[PDB]
RNA sequence: CCAUCUGUGGGAUUAUGACUGAACGCCUCUAAGUCAGAAUCCCGCCCAGGCGGAACGAUACGGCAGCGCCGCGGAGCCUCGGUUGGCCUCGGAUAGCCGGUCCCCCGCCGGGACCGGGGUCCGGUGCGGAGUGCCCUUCGUCCUGGGAAACGGGGCGCGGCCGGAGAGGCGGCCGCCCCCUCGCCCGUCACGCACCGGCCGUUCGUGGGGAACCUGGCGCUAAACCAUUCGUAGACGACCUGCU
RNA sequence: CGACGUCGCUUUUUGAUCCUUCGAUGUCGGCUCUUCCUAUCAUUGUGAAGCAGAAUUCACCAAGCGUUGGAUUGUUCACCC
């Protein structure tokens, strides 16, 4: 695939009412997706990987992503995430920290792809929750709840291409 | 990773005194002053307290290679202390089966001279590190006795007349004669 | 009095790597260092000048020894604040490296 | 060493970005890039900008791990900002140079001949006072 | 293939612009190291090879095998009848080497000497420095003296004297001066300097210059032996005396 | 005039690149104390990298050969040359309004140098990593003239601060004079202030 | 080598052995920061000397000529690039800039008195205003009034005191002498409908660069090649030579 | 040192193939000459050893400098003083 910034849709499926059955049952799934295509179609991808159903046999019932709860409340997340690397399958349990579930995600799969190399198309959540100060557990995330922070701008450097040039002074990396 | 902050704290003596312009530090006391200027180290060196009882070293941001410095330059600065104070000295025994090594003093604060090695005729003038006074000791048969007040220096002049004294296409298990760093040590002791 | 033209550095033609056309000539006006400061020069009537042996004759005077080759800048070009201009003749490749006027005739303010 | 710190309560300026020329008030860190900011007085949404848009100054506030923003407003008039602010230096900087880049045409035809008497004015005094020093000197 | 013996390369590559020396006379490239540690004296000097001789002496080297007895070694006779001394040229140095400050002539100076400034004494006036002679005579010539030679001893750093021969002493037929510089090793620039001022125009003899018992170094363009042939300029083995065009 | 940059601190390319294009465009660009220009990376690979180039000559030849160069003005030069094009008359009339030189000469001795931020060393590189610097590496790989160009520059250096002490000077006298005649000025000291200078 | 003589000195480090010291409260040659290190490597010595430079000499009696130095005058050619200037501290980045003293002593009568630079104090600033987003110069000719002005301004005026070196351009001031006291900001009469009727190459670096020609003052009177000789050189050239 | 296993490298062997020349590239070996490579026989500096010394063996940085005189064959190759 292609990530922008994904997008958490929700689908909606189930197979076509044969006469055997008047209705299957109907199942939902929570997907990142950047856009409800690509969000349908993975939908059928996990479908037709768990239960004997395809697009063919099957009609998306409803389509729609998740509008998120409280978006300015900084939440951290665990996801439990499962890929490919290679030599074998491995099931694997990362950390983040942001405001939205699909930044959470996107963060997820721009850390796997850089830390892990492991490209967006053999990557597939399981789980996303937020959780609490004592259930988060890596150490990079967990130095982040003090009721007092503070930390200076180290060594701070910024743009002077389109500030000329050929100036006649020179830059100060303190602030 | 990059750990947000690590820290690390020196409670000085109150009979030293050090100065500091930026991580140039100074320190000066009894028997004498010592600069160090910590260039590519890239931390913080603060000093608080009335009678100035701590220093602080403080590394922002700093990766696991890089949080490994701050304990580094505390004991580098520590043995600046334990010299300023105290004074480092070392001391010398020179191994010998059947040819007792003659080590004598050529001029009196360095320049060694060192003669009758396994039966060589060559002399050997090795030069004692700047700020430095060697003196072959005399309660001990066989004792040179380095001292100084960095400790880089009265250790690397140590290592370099030990190893300036060593044999050539012979076995070192069983040929042994020469000097060596025997006992570690300070000047005055608590 | 005083000058009235911006000054342009003639640098270059629309080329893709190894195909050059000359008629879309490059400039780079000093002053603008970053696209959308164009949106100033954009229609502004450019000319390039020069010498040469024989005379001319020029308008509302006597006969002098300069030349021109007129023309206007068409649009904007790249992220840097180069710009398109075409002149009513391909630039004579002589000057890719020198001097343009890039002056205030059409005043779209 | 330094001088500014980031705190729970630091008050930044904005530099880069479209909230350009503003201040606003950090709120919270959520990571080392990014933390999420506002200023209800200085109209600004609350919403998590990154570090290399911000720029930090002498104000420090009072609120927790978060907060709300109607909170945030009765902190901020405590300290009054907008005059403590409007009285550094910085904010002089900023504001005379943009009467500047407003300063049209005939206004620099006012200013190209007052600058111009001031500087002879300048070398007059300037001139008298190498007189005086060389009369005085060793 | 490789080379089915090994034998090493014949001749030096590490003089291999081998070409006639467009110089006549040894041009020192090179000089010893400059040095306070010593009051001046000059360092180069002018000598004609005329032949070589026999010598008897008594070895000296204590404990070899011909020890204190006599030996016969060869000599070669050059003699330098001694030279006159006609100029001081200044050197400073720039991030690109030297460069030749300036020169100052004496007030007169020989004939001989004048002889190398020429091609055709019989074609011509033999006139050189008859206006520079003046910057000697007028006041403000020696004014401009005094200039000279303040900067010479400021911003110089290494001077040397001009010098020649003078050929009427001596049996050859020539009776053009050969000429060179000397540098002057010795304190600072103002002691070479003023000293040398006050060795202008006078002889200059030879046990002055060098020692005795010392240890020189001779430099001199060797014989030459015509376009010559390449089994005797780079010594190259004679193929068998069997073979065709050439052997 | 000419566009005059400071050598000191910036790094090889990240200033090759841009004296190249701005050659190539038409300003005269002039690079001075092109000896402490800075190269990212430890010294020894650096050296290595310079043998590496170093053997690169022929059997023995100059003609078939390479031109190597020592002093860091012609090292610099030769980068230059590589990021211009030299093989048409463009590129030489380009390749011949860049002049370089060693520390400083006298005629912009007394001239301004401006920098170009874009490439310089704290500016372009991070703290933790290593430089080598390019006067120690040509005087490693052969270069007479290490002491000749220190000394020459740090003679400079006093004379130079004198100016500087002198223009010290000058700027409090203009601090004074105002001061002291800043009862006739007020009108023009408000027409400054009232467009937005001075503040 | 069938006889004779002569053949050289440094720097940076690699292998490797170590100093200090964490990483990991210990340990550690290493991760920051150091040392010793060699037929290797780089330079020095020796060979040549670049559409690369330097210093210095002499620089044309048909004075009845060819030329140079000054101050302009006079055209004609052709080459074609711009279209205000910036005169300058080192440098630091996990820091600087700038002020003044209480203070520290240090070289020029220092120390016996005037003199800054050097340190150490403490104060104002810092997303740098003692800021290149910067500074200076900066805008048709004309009468009279207000403010700075008179310690002024100008003189290819004299001269001086003096200076300037990595490629001397150029620098101030001053003894004078002469000339104006007007030229700068704000106002008052105006003056060639300035001329262009709406309209392009005119608006300064400019007295620009190079060849070739007709004006006044002060100064110059040469060498090169051939021919010839020599043999310390030579295939022929080239080289070393002599020639009232 | 290294078996039973196994992964490579090199093109100083011999094969396999037919792409280039059949209106032509003169095809063995030797002699002379330059230069290059290193997986180092000797030498400079080093570690190791079942290394006391003396010799010798393994390994590291390293091609700057050496690597011969002859009987027999055309010999490359070999063999011997």
């Amino acid at each position: 695939k292609a990530s922008g910034t994904l997008r958490e849709y929700k689908v909606v499926g189930r197979c076509l009412p044969t006469p055997k059955c008047h209705t299957p049952p109907l199942y939902r799934m929570r997907i990142f997706a950047p856009n409800h295509v690509v969000a349908k179609s993975r939908f059928w991808y996990f479908v037709s990987q768990l239960k004997k159903m395809k697009k063919s046999s099957g009609e998306i019932v409803y389509c729609g992503q998740v509008f998120e709860k409280s978006p300015l409340r900084v939440k951290n997340f665990g996801i439990w995430l499962r890929y490919d690397s290679r030599s074998g399958t491995h099931n694997m349990y990362r950390e983040y920290r942001d405001l939205t579930t699909a930044g959470a995600v996107t963060q997820c799969y721009r850390d796997m792809g850089a830390r892990h190399r492991a490209r967006a198309h053999s990557i597939q959540i399981m789980k996303v929750e937020e959780i609490a100060a004592s259930k988060c557990r890596r150490p990079a995330v967990k130095q982040f709840h003090d009721s007092k922070i503070k930390f200076p701008l180290p060594h701070r450097v910024l743009r002077r291409q389109h500030k000329p040039r050929f100036t006649t002074k020179r830059p100060n990396t303190f602030f | 990773m990059k750990t947000i902050l690590s820290n690390q704290t020196v409670d000085i003596p109150e009979n030293v005194d050090i100065s500091l312009k930026g991580r140039t530090v100074i320190v000066k006391g009894p028997r004498g002053t010592l600069r160090r200027d910590f260039n590519h180290i890239n931390v913080e060196l603060s000093l608080l307290g009335k009678k100035k009882k701590r220093l602080r070293v403080d590394k922002w941001w700093g990766n696991r290679k890089e949080l490994a410095t701050v304990r580094t330059i505390c004991s580098h600065v520590q043995n600046m202390i334990k010299g300023v104070t105290l004074g480092f000295r070392y001391k010398m025994r020179s191994v010998y089966a059947h040819f007792p090594i003659n080590v004598v003093i050529q001029e009196n604060g360095s320049l060694v001279e060192i003669r009758n090695f396994l039966g060589e005729k060559y002399i050997r003038r090795v030069r004692m590190r700047p700020g430095v006074a060697c003196s072959v000791s005399q309660a001990q048969k066989d004792e040179l006795v380095l001292e100084g007040n960095d400790i880089e220096l009265v250790s690397n002049s140590a290592a370099l007349i030990q190893q300036a004294t060593t044999v050539k296409n012979k076995d070192i298990r069983k040929f042994l004669d020469g000097i060596y760093v025997s006992e570690k040590g300070t000047v005055q002791q608590a | 009095s005083g000058r009235l033209w911006c000054k342009a550095i003639f640098a270059g033609y629309k080329r893709g790597l190894r195909n050059q056309r000359e008629h879309t000539a490059l400039l780079k006006i000093e002053g603008v260092y970053a696209r959308d400061e164009t949106e100033f020069y954009l229609g502004k009537r450019c000319a390039y000048v020069y010498k040469a042996k024989n005379n001319t004759v020029t308008p509302g005077g006597k006969p002098n020894k300069t030349r021109v080759i007129w023309g206007k800048v068409t649009r904007a070009h790249g992220n840097s604040g180069m710009v398109r201009a075409k002149f009513r003749s391909n630039l004579p490749a002589k000057a890719i490296g020198h001097r343009i006027r890039v002056m205030l005739y059409p005043s779209r303010i | 060493v330094f001088r500014r710190f980031v705190e729970v309560g630091r008050v930044a300026y904005v530099s880069f970005g479209p909230h350009a020329g503003k201040l606003v008030a950090i709120v919270d860190v959520i990571d080392q890039n990014r933390a999420l900011v506002d200023g209800p007085c200085t109209r600004v949404r609350r919403q998590a900008m990154p570090f290399k848009c911000m720029q930090l100054t002498d104000f420090i506030l009072k609120f927790p791990h978060s907060a709300r923003q109607k909170y945030v407003r009765k902190a901020w008039e405590k300290a009054d900002i907008n005059t403590k602010w409007a009285a550094t230096r910085w904010a002089k900087k900023i504001e005379a140079r943009e009467r500047k880049a407003k300063m049209t045409d005939f206004d620099r035809y006012k200013v190209m001949k007052a600058k111009k008497m001031r500087n002879r004015i300048i070398k007059n005094e300037v001139k008298k006072l190498q007189r005086a020093a060389l009369l005085k000197a060793s | 293939s490789h080379r089915k013996f090994s034998a090493p390369r014949h001749g030096s590559l590490g003089f291999l612009p081998r070409k006639r020396s467009s110089r006549h006379r040894g041009k020192v490239k090179s000089f010893p190291k400059d040095d306070p540690s010593k009051p001046v004296h000059l360092t180069a000097f002018l000598g004609y090879k005329a032949g070589m001789t026999h010598i008897v002496r008594e070895v000296d080297r204590p404990g070899s095998k011909v020890n204190k007895k006599e030996v016969v070694e060869a000599v070669t006779i050059v003699e330098t009848p001694p030279m006159v001394v006609v100029g001081i040229v200044g050197y400073v140095e720039t991030p690109r080497g030297l460069r030749t400050f300036k020169t100052v002539f004496a007030e007169h100076i020989s004939d001989e000497c004048k002889r190398r400034f020429y091609k055709n004494w019989h074609k011509s006036k033999k006139k050189a420095f008859t206006k520079y002679c003046k910057k000697w005579q007028d006041d403000a010539g020696k004014r401009q003296l005094d200039k000279d030679f303040s900067s010479m001893k400021k911003y110089c750093q290494v001077i040397r004297v001009l010098a020649h021969t003078q050929m009427r002493l001596l049996p050859l037929r020539q009776k053009k001066a050969h000429l060179m510089e000397i540098q002057v090793n010795g304190g600072t620039v103002a002691e070479k300097l003023d000293w040398a001022r006050e060795r202008l125009e006078q002889q200059v003899p030879v046990s002055q210059v060098f020692g005795q018992d010392e240890m020189i170094d001779v430099i001199g363009v060797t014989k030459g032996k015509g376009y010559k042939g390449v089994t005797s300029r780079w010594h190259t083995k004679k193929l068998p005396r069997k073979t065709h065009r050439g052997l | 005039q000419v566009l005059v940059l400071d050598g000191r601190g910036h790094l090889l390319g990240r200033l090759a690149a841009i004296v190249a294009k701005q050659v190539l465009l038409g300003r005269k660009v002039v690079v001075v104390r092109c000896e402490g220009i800075n190269i990212s990376g430890n010294f020894y690979r650096n050296k290595l990298k310079y043998l590496a180039f170093l053997r690169k000559r022929m059997n023995t030849n100059p003609s078939r050969g390479p031109y190597h160069f020592r002093a860091p003005s012609r090292i610099f030069w030769r980068t230059v040359r590589g990021m211009l094009p030299h093989k048409t008359k463009r590129g030489q009339a380009a390749l011949d309004r860049l002049k370089v030189f060693d520390g400083i000469p006298p005629p912009y001795d007394k001239k301004k140098r401006m920098v170009v931020p874009a490439a310089l060393k704290v500016v372009r590189l991070k703290p933790t990593r290593k430089f080598a610097y390019l006067g120690r590496l040509a005087h490693e790989v052969g270069w007479k003239y290490q002491a000749v160009t220190a000394t020459l520059e740090e003679k400079r250096k006093e004379k130079a601060k004198i100016h500087y002490r002198k223009k010290k000077q000058l700027m409090r006298l203009r601090k004074q004079a105002e001061k002291n005649v800043e009862k006739k000025i007020s009108k023009f000291t408000d027409v400054l202030k009232t467009h937005g200078l001075l503040v």
